[PDB]
């Protein structure tokens, strides 16, 4: 028939960043393991 | 029974070629999320014996049971979460696969990695993929912002309390980080180096946490096998081969393509089959690499009658790996050709293995001057020698990759070299 | 707890995490050594620490791997002088011809090694690399064609000094190690990556171009720049002192010592 | 190539670079990605997202992500080193890459490469003196199918020959965003001309269903 | 990083005057035995030799190191400090 997936072609690059900014939102609570860092 | 002859109603990654939508709504349609909530409630050990009922191998490199593979991180947890990793890379000469399984079939691949993440009681999935597949990221991230908004994923997973995660990497351009450490060690920030097997994954990795690593085609098929049944699925392959495959045919072809097939099928069948054929006459064919770089080269007498699984490649000395079949004819320098093959590994090797560092070099060098006959036979076997040093004597199998080419194009067609160098001697 | 092996028929017991290079160890055997060092933690780069382990096909590195219980293993067996064979050709495949100039001369971990465990020539009719040198400190001479690229000084940095500028920045041969800048790799402890590198890549600049080890008469004695009681070994040449070394005390100074006392 | 640093006027620690609030906002939600601890995986995103907001990654630019994620910035020098796709050298408007990689090559990404250095006048490893169009010839991309391909800033332009790319290039030459995809009639992926599966459509959610 | 050669027992002297000859410059002595150094293979053995000789000796016991674990898996580990950030 047609190819359909066309819904990329005005993409830019700072969507993937967006979206990941979006999801945020929804995440869960990552764990702690109980520090700052291992330095 | 003569394999292949498939039928487009079994072939399960449907919208391959993008003539259907790929959001959630499509997605329905087709037949994806189906009960996945009766399927948490079944649980872990339902799912596993099913893999295993089924038989499955894996596709990424050599086929190691997955069931098996599961069943190693199938266990209770201390205070150390488990992870699963999708290992979406795709750099290996001859794949051009897992991006359409992304491009157009996104939802199927999460509905698989939240499968696995509940029997491995995992609580997120990172799926790692390259940088230069910026569309298909963007593509599977919106996908993902759907599923989300709509409660197939998070909190309440479809209407169970399991509370499961997807994350999204991209890495930086590089191929070696699609190794099952590496890439954990990439996602960590680490430099994209390797690890030592023992530990493994299984018990010890990304994060100190354990983890899972898995292949996108693996984790998109397991889904449709737990909801058919298995054994109808294993029904289409041989006894060990179990499966459907997908295959991406290119090279010296009227028409190259990607395509879904059976396990066990001719290769001459698939090549004339789809294809259009092959380009200007068959007996133009001169050899085959039915695995991409990761395997070495056939010539004419077992291109021809030859099936294609793990188990029959193996017995023609090689392997299989992503069914990257490249194809030839008579209008090339193999030699150039595996020179090119070879300097891909000299520029994307890490390096902290001596042996690959220091020998890929050295093969890279040998190997450009055979291109012009430049040296003297016993050259050939000192090569052969050096294949043989670095086989075994390194980290991840990318030391085999890069001596296989070289152990077949010298098993098999030596005489041309010979003449090469008989050749350049004759013209000083 | 204890945990059994039979080495070449003979038995030992360790302890679980354990490495096979500790089992030769306790028995005697000593087994090759690029990238490891008691003191320091652990990597699989060099790979010359191969063996055999009978009932399972394919080598191992002795020290990473942890001995399970009945494995019989072989130091000096076929598979495994062969691995070494080849390890040694890739390595001094393009280590360059500064034996001479190089001031770690007579204990060069790579030239006896060579001598005992490798060949006796070399396959390579080809070329060979070189690397930029970098300007670290008026103490750490370097050169940086010869760092096989083991990670003792990086781990070494990493772990003890907390420095934190040390690295690797690449990847294939152009590979190499130093910082990405003209920094200066100043602490009180930078003068024990010489100990440390068992090639002449990083030597000592005062030391340098004056003398080499057979000549000297190694005697022993102490530090009192500090109240440590850094055991030392003091090297002598024609009745003076040439160069300063540590002595391995498991207590005190634990082979390492400091730049001012060195 | 180059893997040390030399500080010219242009690329020194005082270099201008600085992450914007909404820069810094994707910066939280993305480290919100990760444990508590462990907080150094922002690196690699980061630096491509550096990169995208000016596309070559400078000392400055790489000791300002050190600070942020609170790392040794050797870290991250080890990294922009690693990995390619982060430009460290100054890059122009258009960072051109073609496969050169066995399949492409045999499918003739040397034509199209020479096409493309005649027609730029300018050669592999370098770019022109008003620093618009930097090429290069790179490994495999997913694309080894459609073989003769290339990249320009992050799409592909696939199954192309030297008249497909030399109209492209003026295309481009113009302002012009073109549309990213192949340029030899296919469509994504399917066997030219015709097929010879997913002809019929699917079937329903619930089929072979235990 | 070699162990071959703390094996053995050795038997030295006291060092002594070691100046510079005036014509060339070259390191004399006074005493021969300077360089006198003897192997054995046991503290007994080595003591009872110079006890017998007469001399006044005196002992530098065994340094011999320690044993340790290096479980290479915590390199890579979670809570812990040993947590490299290199590789
Ligand atoms: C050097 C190397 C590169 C690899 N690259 C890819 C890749 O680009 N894409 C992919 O799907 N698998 C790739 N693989 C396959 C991996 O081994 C696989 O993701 C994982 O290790 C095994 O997963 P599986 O058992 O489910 O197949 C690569 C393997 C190796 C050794
Ligand atoms: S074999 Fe080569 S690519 Fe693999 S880890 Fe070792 S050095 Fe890196
Ligand atoms: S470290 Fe020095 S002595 Fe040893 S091989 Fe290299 S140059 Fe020769
Ligand atoms: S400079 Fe010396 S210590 Fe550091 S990695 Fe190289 S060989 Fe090892
Ligand atoms: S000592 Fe084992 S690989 Fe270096
Ligand atoms: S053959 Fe060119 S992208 Fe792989």
């Amino acid at each position: 028939t047609t190819y359909k997936n066309l819904q990329h072609h005005d993409y830019n690059t700072y969507t993937f960043l967006d979206l990941n900014l979006d999801l945020s939102k929804f995440r869960l609570p990552q764990p702690s393991s109980g520090r700052e860092s291992p330095r | 029974t003569s394999f292949g002859s498939l039928k487009d109603e079994d072939r399960i990654f449907t919208n391959l070629y993008g003539r259907h939508d790929w959001r959630l709504k499509g997605a329905l349609r087709r037949g994806d999320w189906y009960k996945t909530k009766e399927i948490l409630l079944k649980g872990p050990d339902w799912i596993l014996g099913e893999m295993k009922t089924s038989g499955l191998r894996g596709r990424g490199g050599a086929g190691f049971p997955t069931g098996l593979k599961w069943s190693f991180m199938n266990k209770p947890s201390d205070g150390r979460p488990k992870y699963l990793v999708v290992n979406a890379d795709e750099g290996e000469p001859g794949t051009c696969k897992d991006r359409e399984i992304m491009r157009h079939d996104p939802h199927k691949l999460v509905e698989g990695c939240l499968v696995g993440g509940r029997a491995m009681g995992a609580r997120a999935a990172y799926i790692y993929i390259r940088g230069e597949f910026y569309n298909e990221a963007s593509n599977l991230q919106v996908a993902i912002r759907e599923a989300y908004e709509a409660g197939l994923i998070g909190k309440n997973a479809c209407g169970s309390d399991y509370d499961f995660d997807v994350f999204v990497v991209r890495g930086a351009g590089a191929y070696i980080c699609g190794e099952e450490t590496a890439l954990i060690e990439s996602i960590e920030g680490k430099q994209g180096k390797p690890r030592l097997k023992p530990p493994f994954p299984a018990d010890v990795g990304v994060f100190g946490c354990p983890t899972t690593v898995a292949n996108v085609e693996t984790v998109a098929v397991s889904p449709t096998i737990c909801r058919r049944g298995g054994t109808w699925f294993a029904g289409f392959g041989r006894e060990r081969n179990s499966g459907t495959k997908l295959f991406n045919i290119s090279g010296h072809v009227n028409h190259p393509c990607t395509v879904e097939e059976e396990m066990s099928v001719p290769l001459k069948e698939l090549i004339e089959k789809h294809a259009g054929g092959v380009t200007g006459g068959w007996d133009n064919l001169l050899a085959v690499i039915p695995g991409g770089s990761s395997t070495p080269l056939i010539p004419k007498s077992v291109c021809e009658t030859v099936l294609m699984d793990f188990d029959a490649l193996v017995q023609a000395q090689t392997g299989l790996g992503t069914a990257a079949v490249i194809v030839m004819d008579r209008s090339t320098d193999i030699v150039k050709a595996i020179a090119r093959l070879i300097e891909f590994y000299k520029h994307e090797s890490c390096g902290q293995c001596t042996p690959c560092r220091e020998g890929v070099d050295w093969m890279n060098k040998v190997m450009a001057r055979f291109v012009k006959g430049d040296a003297r036979p016993a050259e050939i076997d000192s090569l052969w020698e050096i294949s043989k040093q670095i086989e075994g004597h390194t980290i991840c199998a990318l030391g085999d990759g890069a001596a296989w080419p070289v152990q077949g194009l010298i098993r098999h067609f030596r005489p041309e070299l010979e003449d090469r160098m008989q050749r350049f001697a004759q013209q000083h | 707890n204890l945990i059994e092996v039979f080495v070449d028929g003979q038995s030992v017991m360790v302890e679980p995490g354990t490495t096979v290079l500790q089992a030769c160890e306790k028995v005697g055997m000593q087994i090759p050594r690029f990238c490891y060092h008691e003191r320091l933690s652990v990597a699989g780069n060099c790979r010359m620490c191969l063996v055999e382990i009978e009932k399972a096909p394919k080598v191992v590195a002795a020290c990473a791997m942890p001995v399970m219980k009945g494995w019989n293993i072989l130091t000096n067996s076929e598979k495994s002088k062969k691995a070494r064979e080849g390890v040694m050709e890739f390595l001094l495949a393009n280590h360059p011809l500064d034996c001479p100039i190089c001031d770690q001369g007579g204990e060069c971990d790579l030239q006896d090694q060579s001598m005992m465990f490798g060949s006796d020539r070399s396959r390579f009719l080809e070329g060979k690399r070189a690397v930029e040198d970098k300007n670290i400190g008026p103490l750490v001479k370097t050169i940086m064609t010869r760092c096989i690229q083991c990670t003792r000084c990086i781990r070494f940095a990493s772990e003890i000094a907390g420095v934190d500028d040390l690295g690797t920045t690449g990847r294939g041969n152009d590979m190499q190690v130093g910082t990405y800048i003209e920094k200066m790799f100043m602490s009180e402890l930078s003068g024990n990556v010489i100990d440390i590198c068992p090639v002449g890549a990083l030597t000592s600049k005062p030391y340098a171009f004056t003398a080499r080890p057979w000549e000297t008469r190694k005697t022993e004695s102490i530090d009192v720049m500090d109240a440590v009681g850094s055991n030392i070994v003091v090297s002598t040449r024609t009745g003076e002192v040439m160069r300063i070394l540590p002595r391995m005390h498991e207590d005190i100074n634990e082979e390492w010592i400091s730049d001012k006392t060195r | 190539a180059l893997f040390v640093h030399r500080d010219t006027p242009e690329n020194n620690p005082d270099t201008p670079f600085d992450f914007t609030p909404e820069n810094y906002k994707r910066i939280e939600a993305i480290v919100k990605n990760y444990p508590e601890g462990h907080q150094a995986a922002a690196v690699l995103p980061v630096l491509d997202l550096a990169q995208r907001q000016n596309g070559w990654l400078p000392i400055s630019a790489m000791n300002k992500v050190a600070e942020v994620l609170q790392v040794p910035p050797m870290r991250v020098y080890e990294v922009a080193t690693f990995y390619t796709m982060y430009n460290r050298k100054p890059v122009g408007k258009y960072h051109i890459q073609v496969c050169t990689t066995t399949p492409c090559m045999l499918r003739d990404s040397d034509s199209i490469l020479e096409t493309l250095q005649r027609k730029l006048g300018i050669k592999v490893g370098e770019t022109t003196p008003d620093k618009l169009f930097t090429l290069i010839e790179v490994e495999c991309l997913g694309a080894c199918v459609n073989a003769p391909m290339v990249q320009i800033n992050d799409n592909y332009y696939e199954d192309l020959t030297p008249k497909d790319i030399e109209e492209i290039i003026d295309e481009l030459k113009a302002g012009k965003v073109p549309k990213p995809g192949p340029r030899s009639g296919r469509f994504c992926c399917e066997p030219a001309g015709g097929l010879t599966s997913l002809t019929e459509p699917p079937k329903g959610p619930g089929f072979g269903v235990q | 990083s070699g162990v071959n050669n703390t094996k053995k027992w050795k038997m030295e002297f006291d060092t002594r005057e070691r100046w510079e000859n005036p014509l060339m410059g070259w390191a004399s002595t006074a005493d021969p035995l300077s360089n006198m150094v003897l192997t054995f293979s046991a503290k007994e053995d080595a003591i009872a030799f110079a006890e017998k000789n007469g001399w006044s000796y005196d002992v530098e016991e065994k340094k011999v190191p320690k044993p340790k674990s290096k479980s290479y898996g915590a390199n890579f580990s979670w809570n812990k400090r040993t947590r490299v950030s290199t590789k």
